[PDB]
């Protein structure tokens, strides 16, 4: 008795677990090459308008590619949350969560372990895993110079995976200065990344100011000094009063000539109130029409038009002033200050350069690269780099990487497996062996041995040296403190918790129900 | 036929019929097809299932109602089971899976009795007498908990809270979700411990973070930022004050205009300048009204323009826009404030009171979500649930909703029973005992219901991987040896089939509802003889 | 007690055996009417 | 470019490999349930003519199922030739060949070892396995009583997986008694399988002499005491004379009537030549016409017509005489003698039963059952038993069964694994785990825990003893010599040799070229 309708695919047998497990293996193997510093970039061919996209992050790749498997959606969704939460470590969650299901496959088939036992071991194994990071962390909050050095090494670790592995020595100073500029503001929207194609990749810079994408309107000068900035959000152009039911009962056109004159008088009166501040620059988000633009010429005030609302927030914080409207009361209102303003040209589009501002609560980064795809990759990289360093301020604790983070978890996880005697020990050992594969694929991408190199890292830590790790440029074990690579505590806490809970999803599934497409 | 087209009903050739014994076999096998889906899901050792909607969205669920709700079916017999699980989900919110397998258990045992030639009404009347007899026995054996004090009554909720969370994901952090679920009801409850309002506590999930980051906060969740974010994000109260003096308004900041369409005619330049004066004085009078009222944070329903941003920023007055009317219903009850319609009726007695207002990021760029917290007990609790996946936090919503519903059943007085398969077996042996002297023609009808109740313990035996016959033999022999009827099948293997000791409790009103909806549907399905179905 | 010594994978033989039993019993229901003196004849 | 053309599937080094391994997994999972005594039989439904087939043999399962995968065709052919060589053990080849590739899939992925290096480990591992298999064997045939007992144990071990598992105590006598009656002649054509509907499975009885499905003539008697048997590959039909090209020119029909008289007199003299010996029965290969049939009535000679080609040798060897066609010289060609020539009826078909013959070099296995699907399983089951026991006559060496042959072979492989340097030692251990996976599957089909019995069996044999094995009835380790479980040496030698060559062919693949189908 077929209770379901026509064209209803249902799998209530071993093929359901096989179809769900092979889907994660396909998603897992897709991202094995993108992990590590020697990883290869991937290429995406869009189906609409031939809009290509080059990206190394697994979140952008898996969201762009179509996948009809329900298991693929979990790997897509866990990567989207990791991309939005931290902004780094998405491929580690995808490859680790798939490897946990890969390691859990042989327990179901060969050893015939219950699914409730595998997850029960992962609960106790994940608990001991996070406890290893509790003692393995180090707080560098007592000294700002050491914390300044920590943001360097975290930038070295995050930027090495992208195409900027050579130029990370220069952008590490650029990345950490933007974080010290923001002085704790973890909002990534306060950094404008201006995209410019052409020039050498190392020609990027970080000017102490805010760079506009637009220019002056008609005749206002390029070079000035000692300018007072005033920002406004209201219309300031052909003022349509708040009630639209207004009308003019005109008995003669001569009186209507006075009414349009009265609209110019109040606008002339409004610009007269702007001059009471004694300013030299005025900025408004709405596009400025011709009539109020002309009155700024006699007053000696500059005018900038059509600024975006997200840029007004960046513009207010770099200038250090305040957005002013309802200009009758100039006493309570506040305005910013700047030393020099000058219009520049980087390529074809001109830009406005600000330098010497008082407040430095925000900045803008100008990238320079050969193509729009390399420039885009650069943006995706800096965004991932600045996202990790931004959360490092609120979460000062850090963890050493390079295979040492995954192994010190396995050292504590393997110790706890003996005190839980029974059939659960195989599940906890499967969680341990899943963690050994992260330094394995990191060695496979560089073209080194998978067994002997991991075996040397195994013996080095149990001897009583909790600072050993993999070094990929030479292919041998080296000290992590001397090389200077380290990750944040929130990152390693996130990928272990995300990959652990991701394994809990597709292990509690036995039946797959597919309704009709719409 | 006699050569002419012999047609009676419209669309004669499309629809079909089915009668006799073959109509019954289509019904029972259709229930077994649905029962096999639910049988491998029930119990603490169950397994989730993925329901792919037509729009591509998926839901990882192990509750019978959400599975059957998002399932595209054709057979009408399963569509009645779709509504039976939905019936258990709406009112009680516990036992959806149980009803589906229990109704199938009555249907599976009824198949053997139809082969013997018993009329279906005698079958249906037998379960009706057996169901009321089992309810009458179970009402006597269960004990009351109202005699205990409030300290022990909290523990009984923890017994049922851990029972409802388990069998669901959210079974790790389940010790804290039990305390969090009980702590939600301690704040929102009546002094007489009766008829608590469930609508005061709404569900709210957030895609991000981990399960450990979830915590309790007494307030409202708004998915928006403050207006013109130049002010500090976390506003604090004054040094000496009763509170932040929350203000809510269902009027946008604008000049007063008629609701009807109007035509304001300005026939002179002098009147045009008075319109400019009238435009500015209204905004000046507006900010002076809320200034004299002492409000710090203002909540506006219908938004406002950009002119009020600077007036609100200079006076240190945060504000928001586009707050829906449903949220204002939640804000007034939480902060104990009265929503004023306009500024002329503005008074200090109508303003609310809360501890502090602040906002955090939760990550990079997602969205700024507002948070409110109270300094004491209030009539509103908003669960702040986090999750690593959208399906995790979506399942955690309906899982915690069922947890609050199970505690809601215990708010009713003197309704407690120890589950774990004990309620099924203790109601089963008495029905077989009554049949020995109430033989009649319905002797096999009682035996069918006695064997149908025992299937849920056998379902737990299959999921746990134990021998069913050895389990039911030990439970049946133990119930006959001793009249203590709180021993059941323990799947988590903590030793001891005893169960008050394990701490497994289910609500008494939920357990009797299992056999009622199962028997009430079986009485309906057995009445069907002709099955007319039309083509799509 | 639980989570030991086995886990029953590949339940499709159980589903196939149920399908074969109900398939054989459904054929037997048509032959069941022809039993005994009060049975009936079949035309094919 | 496209040289191969349209509708030609090609694969290169990541689609080529992992398509044969998943095909080896697909063909192996089917025959996993059929291995062992508690295995479930697979039912095959044909696509045409609604022909069903119940069968347990892995070769017959792969004969009927279509498989377009080229890697699965290798497993189809190796089960065919294994059925041709020994007749039993085709499922063990497919399981061991699939698990060898399952292990090698992990050595290529995890350890990153070349495929040629894996084969070099299998060559040394297979050599060590066969050397241990040769030393673990035991001589036989010096005492006929022990040789009689070992054939009974081999018949019990073979029929334990087939449908005769419950009645193998009775069928073992029927299987071993027929083989000893062959007098060393190794040939399966001398054994007939008569299909009889009715009864139960244990009603199969041992026949004394030879029985076949034939019938007497129209006028012949029922019983003749001490009948002399003769076999004619002759033409007692319209003989013609063989110089084809003879015609009859006739001037008048007077001599044509005398010509037809000569034709009847020609065949009369030929039947008179038969009566010179004084036989009591006459067996002819082809149909006998009525005029010869009437002449055997007065002479007291029985008649049997339409004998198959195999039936001539099957009846002549039991009679002891030789096939005669010339009938010229009565001196040579001494015929046999049979006591009871009376026919019997088993079901609705009479069969000519003989008893009290000179020799019993050919036999006949009478079978009884309910469904023809069970009789077809009875035919294939005893055909595998009689094929193994027939080859045990020529090849005397045997080896203990019950999974002990797999573990005792892996002991020498594990011993030789340590002294081999390089990366191929891991492949030598992969061969050992493949041998260990067979008894792991024997415990899965029986429903008992596999990890405990394999661990107890593995730890027990390394202690020094080599007679332990798996007892699936009780679910524990027991002595195989007590239960009486033993198999032939050439069977396991063919399985390990065929499985080693099976993995070798599919591991030396890098591309797939699938031309267009006709
Ligand atoms: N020069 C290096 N030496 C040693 N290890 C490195 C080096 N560069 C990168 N790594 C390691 O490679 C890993 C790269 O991870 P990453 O690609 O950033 O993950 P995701 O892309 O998922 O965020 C880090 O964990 C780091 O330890
Ligand atoms: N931790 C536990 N220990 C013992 N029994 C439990 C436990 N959790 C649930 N059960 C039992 O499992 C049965 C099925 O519950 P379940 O199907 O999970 O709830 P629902 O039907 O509301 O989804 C109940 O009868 C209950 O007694
Ligand atoms: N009675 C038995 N007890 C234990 N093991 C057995 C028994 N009978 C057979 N086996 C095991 O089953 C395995 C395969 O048996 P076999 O007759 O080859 O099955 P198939 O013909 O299906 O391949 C052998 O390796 C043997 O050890
Ligand atoms: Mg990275
Ligand atoms: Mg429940
Ligand atoms: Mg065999």
């Amino acid at each position: 008795v077929q209770i379901f309708g026509d064209q209803v695919t249902e799998e209530r047998a071993e093929n359901a677990r096989l179809s769900a497990f092979v889907g994660a293996i396909a998603v897992g193997d897709l991202v094995k090459s993108t992990l590590g510093p020697k990883g290869m970039d991937k290429l995406l061919q869009s189906a609409s308008s031939n809009t290509c996209m080059v990206t190394n992050d697994g979140a952008t790749i898996l969201k762009s590619i179509p996948l009809d498997n329900p298991a693929a959606k979990v790997l897509v969704n866990i990567s989207k949350v990791q991309d939005d939460e931290v902004g780094d470590g998405t491929t580690s969650v995808t490859v680790l969560s798939a490897e946990l299901l890969r390691e859990a496959e042989k327990l179901i088939d060969q050893s015939k372990i219950h699914p409730q036992t595998i997850i029960e071991g992962y609960r106790l194994a994940s608990a001991a895993a996070l406890d290893a990071l509790t003692k393995a962390a180090v707080d560098n909050s007592h000294d700002k110079t050491m914390f300044r050095e920590d943001l360097i090494h975290i930038a070295k670790t995050t930027l090495s995976s992208k195409i900027l592995s050579q130029d990370k020595d220069h952008f590490a100073e650029l990345a950490t200065n933007a974080i010290l500029r923001l002085k704790g503001s973890t909002n990534l929207e306060h950094i404008q990344i201006i995209k410019i194609l052409g020039g050498k990749l190392s020609d990027s810079f970080l000017d102490e100011g805010f760079i506009l994408a637009k220019k002056f309107g008609n005749n206002q000068p390029k070079r000035i000094e000692n300018a007072k900035i005033l920002i406004a959000n209201t219309t300031l152009d052909t003022d349509k009063v708040k009630i639209f039911g207004t009308k003019f009962k005109v008995d003669s056109t001569a009186k209507l000539a006075q009414l349009e004159k009265a609209e110019r008088e109040k606008m002339k009166n409004k610009i007269a109130k702007i001059s009471k501040f004694g300013i030299n620059t005025f900025i408004n988000r709405q596009l400025i029409y011709d009539y109020p633009e002309q009155l700024f010429t006699d007053l000696g005030i500059n005018s900038i038009e059509h600024a975006d609302f997200e840029g007004v927030e960046r513009l207010a914080l770099v200038t250090g002033g305040e957005v002013v409207s309802t200009f009758d009361e100039p006493s309570k209102c506040k305005l910013g200050e700047c030393d020099v303003i000058e219009e520049i040209m980087l390529g074809e589009q001109p830009f406005l350069k600000f330098s010497g501002c008082k407040a430095g609560e925000a900045c803008t980064i100008v990238l320079r690269g050969a193509t729009d795809q390399t420039l885009d990759e650069a943006e995706r990289s800096l965004h991932d780099a600045l996202s990790v360093l931004s959360q490092t301020t609120k979460e000062t604790r850090t963890v050493l990487g390079g295979g040492c983070a995954e192994m010190v978890m396995s050292k504590a996880v393997d110790t706890e497996a003996q005190n839980i005697d029974g059939k659960k020990s195989l599940a906890v050992e499967a969680f341990a062996r899943a963690l050994r594969q992260l330094p394995t694929i990191l060695a496979d991408n560089a073209g080194f041995d998978s067994s002997e190199l991991v075996s040397k890292l195994r013996s080095s830590i149990y001897n009583g040296i909790s600072t050993s790790g993999l070094d990929l440029n030479n292919g041998t074990i080296a000290d992590m403190r001397q090389l200077g690579i380290v990750e944040s505590y929130k990152l390693k806490r996130a990928v272990v918790s995300s990959a652990s809970e991701a394994a809990e999803v597709l292990l509690r599934v036995d039946n797959i129900i597919r309704a009709r497409p719409r | 036929e006699m050569g002419r087209p012999f047609i009676i009903v419209k669309d004669q050739g499309n629809k079909k019929r089915q009668h006799g014994l073959e109509a019954k076999k289509s019904h029972i096998l259709a229930a077994r097809s649905v029962a096999s889906i639910i049988k491998t899901s029930l119990g603490p050792r169950g397994l989730d299932k993925i329901l792919i909607s037509p729009d591509g969205e998926i839901t990882i669920t192990n509750d019978g109602a959400t599975i059957l709700s998002q399932m595209e079916l054709d057979n009408e017999i399963a569509k009645l089971l779709v509504q039976l699980s939905k019936s258990q989900d709406d009112e009680i919110g516990d036992g959806t899976t149980g009803v589906v397998v229990l109704a199938s258990a009555l249907l599976d045992q009824a198949l053997e009795l139809i082969q013997k030639g018993i009329h279906p009404i005698k079958i249906a009347n037998g379960f009706d007498e057996a169901a009321k007899l089992a309810i009458s026995k179970l009402e006597e054996t269960c004990d009351d908990i109202s005699a205990s004090n409030d300290e022990l009554f909290r523990d009984f909720l923890l017994r049922a809270a851990k029972t409802s969370l388990g069998s669901k994901i959210v079974s790790k952090d389940h010790d804290r979700f039990a305390e969090m679920a009980v702590e939600a009801v301690i704040n929102v409850m009546d002094k007489d411990r009766k008829d608590v309002d469930f609508d005061l506590i709404k569900m709210q999930g957030r895609v991000g973070g981990s399960i450990s980051d979830s915590k309790l906060i007494n307030g409202v969740i708004l998915d928006k930022d403050f207006s013109h974010p130049q002010m500090p994000k976390c506003v604090l109260p004054k040094e000496g004050s009763d509170g932040v003096k929350l203000a809510i308004l269902t009027c946008p900041f604008e000049p007063p205009k008629p609701k009807t369409k109007h035509k304001l005619d300005i026939s002179s330049v002098e009147e045009y300048q008075k319109l400019q004066t009238y435009e500015q004085d209204k905004f000046k009078e507006m900010i002076d009204d809320v200034k004299k009222a002492g409000a710090d944070v203002v909540i506006c329903q219908w938004g406002f323009d950009d002119e009020a941003n600077h007036l609100l920023l200079q006076n240190d007055l945060p504000a928001v826009r586009w707050v829906g009317g449903q949220e204002l219903e939640h804000i007034a009850i939480s902060t104990n404030g009265r929503i004023v319609p306009r500024f002329q009726d503005l008074s200090k007695d109508k303003l609310g009171t809360c501890s502090r207002i602040y906002e955090q990021e939760f990550g990079t760029t997602k969205d700024r979500m507002l948070i409110i917290e109270q300094s004491k007990e209030t009539k509103t609790v908003t669960c702040f649930v986090r999750g690593s996946n959208k399906m995790i936090v979506d399942e955690a919503e309906r899982a915690l909703h069922d947890s609050l519903c199970v505690v809601r059943n215990l708010v009713k007085d003197s309704r407690v029973v120890y589950g774990g398969g004990a309620a099924e077996v203790t109601m089963s042996l008495a029905v077989s005992e009554e049949a020995d002297k109430q033989r009649g023609i319905d002797q096999y009808a009682f035996r069918g219901f006695a064997q149908a109740l025992d299937t849920i313990p056998m379902t737990l035996a299959e999921n746990s991987g134990l021998d069913p016959i050895g389990t039911l033999s030990t439970l049946k022999s133990k119930q006959l040896k001793e009249k203590i009827s709180n021993i059941g099948v323990d799947c988590l293997g903590y030793g001891s089939n005893d169960m008050k000791e394990l701490f497994v409790v289910d609500p008494f009103i939920g357990k009797k509802q299992q056999i009622l909806l199962a028997t009430q549907l079986c009485r309906m399905i057995l009445k069907i003889d002709n099955v007319i179905i039309s083509g799509k | 007690v639980p989570s030991n010594a086995t886990f029953k994978n590949k339940e499709k033989p159980q589903e196939v055996r149920k399908a074969n039993i109900i398939a054989a019993r459904s054929v037997a229901d048509a032959i069941r009417t022809s039993l005994g003196p009060k049975g009936m004849d079949k035309m094919i």
